[PDB]
RNA sequence: AUAACUGGCUUGUGGCAGUCAAGCGUUCAUAGCGACAUUGCUUUUUGAUUCUUCGAUGUCGGCUCUUCCUAUCAUACCGAAGCAGAAUUCGGUAAGCGUUGGAUUGUUCACCCACUAAUAGGGAACGUGAGCUGGGUUUAGACCGUCGUGAGACAGGUUAGUUUUACCCUACUGAUGAAUGUUAUCGCAAUAGUAAUUGAACUUAGUACGAGAGGAACCGUUCAUUCAGAUAAUUGGUUUUUGCGGCUGUCUGAUCAGGCAACGCCGCGAAGCUACCAUCUGCUGGAUUAUGGCUGAACGCCUCUAAGUCAGAAUCCAUGCUAGAACG
RNA sequence: UAACGAGAUUCCCACUGUCCCUAUCUACUAUCUAGCGAAACCACAGCCAAGGGAACGGGCUUGGCAGAAUCAGCGGGGAAAG
RNA sequence: GGCCAUGGAAGUCGGAAUCCGCUAAGGAGUGUGUAACAACUCACCGGCCGAAUGAACUAGCCCUGAAAAUGGAUGGCGCUCA
RNA sequence: AAUAGGGUGAAGCCAGAGGAAACUCUGGUGGAGGCUCGUAGCGGUUCUGACGUGCAAAUCGAUCGUCGAAUUUGGGUAUAGG
């Protein structure tokens, strides 16, 4: 539920983020990314605010070996704002969810970008600082 | 046997052949459509490209996340010193195309034109136009019998117009001189128009308004030869492959027995004759103000010009045109400005641009002052100053 | 519009300059240029470079 | 005079499509199917043959790249339904435009995970090795199993095993250029090429439809995918600016200032170049296809058609864009 | 079966431009010049489409067409060379 | 309002029957239209007009059936009471 | 005739401690081995790198195995085509 503008890819097929909600888990190993077309070769990409197919490699053993959606909410790839600014953060993390965008946890760890934030207004409610 | 995937062609085959362009000034191919009920107005201007700069402007863009709020975007000047009409074209439809009738010239030309029909102006004479100067003997009854088959029979009127490259900081002094098409009013009426502006200035708020989108005729940044990697946005073979990498593998099946004209091969990149269209015009701003770079949030009196001049240009001492985003061509390349040739009326097209803030500080480097004022208020008293 | 300074030099930072730096506690850092940046990952301390 | 790639004839076999219509389809042959039979098409299967090549056409697959076909997976416009809506199925015009990321496997093939509008099928010497790679196959070394008295064999398994040459011609991509009095400027435009593509969200609207469950669409608005052409504001990358600073060893008696370390090393580093790692831009008219119609005979009625005619597709031709005929 | 192995195989951490997806820089070439100066190969030669033909033509037939002399690259073809 | 099934179906849902009387005229029903009737329309008969008309079949040309990969071949141009 | 510089630390030996004894433990010393890291040397794994009408009819670059012995090597000498 919204139209977030383009941001700089920062998570391809591979990459193993930090998971930031007190679900349980500690890792989310990127594996798709929703809304990604055809291109040979090309690895399909998530920035913040991208719903993404993700397993947990390591926290709680009920958690392990399925496939889940998780949303970014940070990202330290530099990626460029409309009003010209550059910002990064600090690490990648991510949050479990429904397809509906539902957290499966309670509460977010650290900021949360507003491009995230503005486009998941559940995740904007467990959300702290918003960047 | 087919491709195991099917992938889009690289690169676009209706900008072939990519070779040099015939000639470094950027030729308008195609004029707005003539309407008889219009003014008798310019339908182009011709420019040098100065430097890009920043601004900072409020978005009217109703269901935008950008509504309201400020965002920062690119922009190009064109220094546009006024130009000098010195001559008339006529043309007349034909079941060949267009074709022209006559050529009709001023009294007078200045020599940064008169330098423009000549390679080596210090060796020579300088004869040209002389005796067609003496055609104004004291009745110019041959001119106005030429501006009379003009208006008689020609559909088509363009006026001859030169830039005033001396005005510019760039040492070339040949001027550039252009047909512009004369659009607006009866053939009579043109030709009136332009008779009567023989050796004037016509400026640029003549023929552009801000908030307007224009289209931008140039010669791109020349690259030399290239190679299909770079060329044409090939696939990079292997690290491992013998004898190079930046190729394409295969350039053709057995059959045809010849290579296709449409396989990416090695060549010159760059220097391409290029039209791109829909640049708004965010500022025409004049020689004479002194605050161009001012806006009515900035007061900071403040020419357009960034500290230390715009790099490998200089200072923009004349009227000059901000557009939006960024077009061909490099610095000091001359660039043809000419109107739309099509009514546009998304929200793109008819938004009314009112700018916070333009950036004038240094393109040399990191730069973070926007005035030597504010550089001196920050830094204070320095061992140079006493 | 704001006008924005430097958290490592101070320098003035205009809209668009420079790269914004959101740390894992949520403080924000401003940089004018990659140079402050890049003294800044190194853990410099701006009160002991010269020029800050 | 003769077998192992490709090619040629054939097309049993493989694949695809018809005709009649016994039946299926709550009724109802033909919305969708369709037996017993029967007529065909194709050369992406495998056979059959041995015409070309044995004074040699480099034999698998993958990577890369271009193009073509349509028996269309998706996208445009439509007709049909056992189409209320949504969804779906059948069909027409259609190849303009797209058709993916991975685990295992040398694989082609296969099978799973996942995204997606869709993950259609094929050809071009089973396209493509002086383009690569060399995992497989298919020399010689070696191991195993079975066979053989044995040397050895296996179309069985396993491991290691040199991938050569373009400076010629053509063709492509670009680049000059004699002569059509000389030289210079501005132009015209024949011909050739051509470019955009698809999705999501808001509103329409919890509306039409529907007992309910469920649940659209047109105008409009904001974004996004793939592609294309530029550009260097900003941010990032790059450093022989060997520009500034720092560091080690050694050499110049010390200092200052320097040499060398097959650019000695490190931090920053403008400019230039450059990135969906950055930004900008990607137009509007006509004629049509399928189709639905108007008037209207043939055939006193009827009929979109026979004469005539209207609207109308991602189609076509223009507009626009690229080159400018080096004998326009 | 400890130890050993430039032996064959699977997985993990670290590292990574192998890759997404490419970009930039240096020296030596390539390039141009003075001097020097070979070789492979060679029936004649050298633009295409279809036809037929020893069933895949540069030449034949029918069409498209076709304007000197040339340079750097390139790897489709010469069923290129060996 | 023929019947039985069927709430009912009265011609028009599925079954039956497949009738009779009058009728120049009428299916115990063609359809619309109904929950069924009503209602309208067709088989059906007539009133009007001024010579053709209906069905099945045969074979000439033409069209459909008729989908492949470089662009391309009645030899080419082109040809339509040829 | 030739073989940098390090690591490991075998027998034997010295001192101390515990135990009734048989013995055990601790700290040193010592400097063994077809041991080990690694130059010269000897060899030649991989890049299937360069080159592949070469500098070269086997080389070049990096990387690599071993490097105190079944080590490397000069000269003399012996063995000669089933
Ligand atoms: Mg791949
Ligand atoms: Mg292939
Ligand atoms: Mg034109
Ligand atoms: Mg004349
Ligand atoms: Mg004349
Ligand atoms: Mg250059
Ligand atoms: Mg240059
Ligand atoms: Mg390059
Ligand atoms: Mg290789
Ligand atoms: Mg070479
Ligand atoms: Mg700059
Ligand atoms: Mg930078
Ligand atoms: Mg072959
Ligand atoms: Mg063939
Ligand atoms: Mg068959
Ligand atoms: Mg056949
Ligand atoms: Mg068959
Ligand atoms: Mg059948
Ligand atoms: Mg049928
Ligand atoms: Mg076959
Ligand atoms: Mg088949
Ligand atoms: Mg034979
Ligand atoms: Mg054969
Ligand atoms: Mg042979
Ligand atoms: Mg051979
Ligand atoms: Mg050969
Ligand atoms: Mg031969
Ligand atoms: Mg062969
Ligand atoms: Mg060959
Ligand atoms: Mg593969
Ligand atoms: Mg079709
Ligand atoms: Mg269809
Ligand atoms: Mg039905
Ligand atoms: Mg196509
Ligand atoms: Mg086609
Ligand atoms: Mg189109
Ligand atoms: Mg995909
Ligand atoms: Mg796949
Ligand atoms: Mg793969
Ligand atoms: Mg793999
Ligand atoms: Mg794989
Ligand atoms: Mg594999
Ligand atoms: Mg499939
Ligand atoms: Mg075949
Ligand atoms: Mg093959
Ligand atoms: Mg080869
Ligand atoms: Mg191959
Ligand atoms: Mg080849
Ligand atoms: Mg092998
Ligand atoms: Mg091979
Ligand atoms: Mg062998
Ligand atoms: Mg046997
Ligand atoms: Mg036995
Ligand atoms: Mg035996
Ligand atoms: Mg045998
Ligand atoms: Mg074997
Ligand atoms: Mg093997
Ligand atoms: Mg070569
Ligand atoms: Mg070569
Ligand atoms: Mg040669
Ligand atoms: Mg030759
Ligand atoms: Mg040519
Ligand atoms: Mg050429
Ligand atoms: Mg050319
Ligand atoms: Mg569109
Ligand atoms: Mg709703
Ligand atoms: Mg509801
Ligand atoms: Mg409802
Ligand atoms: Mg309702
Ligand atoms: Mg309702
Ligand atoms: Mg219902
Ligand atoms: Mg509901
Ligand atoms: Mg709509
Ligand atoms: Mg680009
Ligand atoms: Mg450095
Ligand atoms: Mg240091
Ligand atoms: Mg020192
Ligand atoms: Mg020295
Ligand atoms: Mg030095
Ligand atoms: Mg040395
Ligand atoms: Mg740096
Ligand atoms: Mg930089
Ligand atoms: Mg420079
Ligand atoms: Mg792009
Ligand atoms: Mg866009
Ligand atoms: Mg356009
Ligand atoms: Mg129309
Ligand atoms: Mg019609
Ligand atoms: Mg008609
Ligand atoms: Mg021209
Ligand atoms: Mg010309
Ligand atoms: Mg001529
Ligand atoms: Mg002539
Ligand atoms: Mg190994
Ligand atoms: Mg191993
Ligand atoms: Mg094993
Ligand atoms: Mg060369
Ligand atoms: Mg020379
Ligand atoms: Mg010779
Ligand atoms: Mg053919
Ligand atoms: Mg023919
Ligand atoms: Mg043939
Ligand atoms: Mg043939
Ligand atoms: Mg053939
Ligand atoms: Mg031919
Ligand atoms: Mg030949
Ligand atoms: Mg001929
Ligand atoms: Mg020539
Ligand atoms: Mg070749
Ligand atoms: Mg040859
Ligand atoms: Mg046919
Ligand atoms: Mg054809
Ligand atoms: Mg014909
Ligand atoms: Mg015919
Ligand atoms: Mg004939
Ligand atoms: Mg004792
Ligand atoms: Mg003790
Ligand atoms: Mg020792
Ligand atoms: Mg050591
Ligand atoms: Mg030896
Ligand atoms: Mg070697
Ligand atoms: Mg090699
Ligand atoms: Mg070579
Ligand atoms: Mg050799
Ligand atoms: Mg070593
Ligand atoms: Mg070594
Ligand atoms: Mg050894
Ligand atoms: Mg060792
Ligand atoms: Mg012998
Ligand atoms: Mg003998
Ligand atoms: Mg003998
Ligand atoms: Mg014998």
């Amino acid at each position: 539920s919204g139209n977030k503008f383009r941001m700089s890819l920062a998570l391809p097929v591979g990459a193993v983020m930090n998971c930031a909600d007190n679900s349980g888990a500690r890792n989310l190993y990127v594996l798709a990314v929703k809304g990604t077309g055809a291109r040979l070769n090309r690895l399909p990409a998530a920035a913040a605010g991208d719903m993404v197919m993700a397993t947990v490699k390591k926290g709680k053993p009920e958690l392990r070996k399925k496939v889940m959606p998780a949303i970014v909410i940070r990202q330290s790839k530099p990626w460029r704002r409309r009003d010209g600014v550059y910002l990064y953060f600090e690490d990648n993390a991510g949050v479990i969810v429904n397809p509906k965008g539902e957290m499966k946890g309670s509460a977010i760890t650290g900021p949360v970008a507003k491009e995230c934030a503005d486009l998941w207004p559940r995740i904007a409610s467990n959300s702290g600082v918003v960047v | 046997s087919h491709r195991k995937y099917e992938a889009p062609r690289h690169g676009s085959l209706g900008f072939l052949p990519r070779k040099r362009a015939a000639k470094q000034r950027g030729r308008v191919k195609s004029f707005p459509k003539d309407v008889k009920s219009k003014p008798v107005a310019l339908t182009a201007f011709l420019g040098y490209k100065a430097g890009m700069t920043t601004i900072v402007r409020d978005l009217d863009r109703p269901g935008s996340k950008m509504h309201k709020r400020e965002v920062v975007e690119a922009a190009t000047v064109v220094d546009t010193p006024p130009m000098v009409v010195v001559g008339v074209v006529g043309y007349v439809e034909t079941p060949r195309g267009l074709r022209s009738l006559t050529t009709v010239w001023a009294e007078h030309l200045s020599e940064e034109v008169r330098r423009r029909f000549y390679k080596n102006w210090y060796k020579s004479k300088k004869k040209a136009f002389t005796k067609y100067s003496g055609k104004y003997a004291t009745d110019a009854k041959q001119v106005e019998t030429e501006l009379a088959r003009i208006k008689k029979y020609a559909s088509v009127v363009r006026v001859l117009a030169h830039t005033q490259i001396k005005k510019t900081p760039l040492s070339q002094k040949k001027a550039h001189l252009a047909e512009i098409q004369i659009n607006g009013g009866s053939v009579s009426d043109k030709v009136d128009w332009a008779k009567e502006h023989f050796e004037k200035e016509v400026s640029v708020d003549s023929v552009f308004e801000q908030d307007e989108m224009i289209d931008v005729i140039a010669v791109t940044k020349g690259h030399g030869f290239e190679g299909v990697t770079h060329r044409w946005g090939t696939k990079k073979l292997p690290r491992k492959t013998h004898r190079g990498l930046r190729k394409v593998a295969c350039i053709g099946a057995w059959h045809p027995a010849n290579v296709n004209w449409t396989v990416a091969r090695a060549g010159q990149n760059g220097y391409h004759h290029r039209t791109s269209i829909n640049h708004k015009v965010y500022r025409v701003g004049k020689g004479t103000d002194e605050a161009n770079g001012a806006t009515e949030f900035d007061r900071t009196k403040k020419t357009i010009n960034p500290m230390g001049g715009f790099v490998r240009y200089g200072n923009v001492n004349n009227d000059f045109v901000l557009l939006k985003g960024s077009i061909p061509g490099v610095k000091k390349r001359v660039v043809t400005l000419r109107k739309s040739l099509y009514v546009d009326t998304s929200r793109r097209a008819v938004e009314k641009v009112n700018l916070k803030w333009i950036d004038t500080a240094s393109r040399f480097g990191k730069g973070r002052f926007q005035t030597p004022a504010e550089k001196h208020a920050f830094m204070g008293t320095l061992k140079k100053d006493l | 519009m704001k006008i924005e300074v430097d958290s490592f030099s101070g320098s003035k930072i205009y809209p668009g300059r420079g790269t914004l730096f959101v740390r894992g506690d949520s403080k924000i850092f401003r940089f004018q240029s990659s140079k402050s940046a890049s003294l800044f990952q190194q853990r410099k301390n701006p009160r002991r470079i010269s020029w800050t």
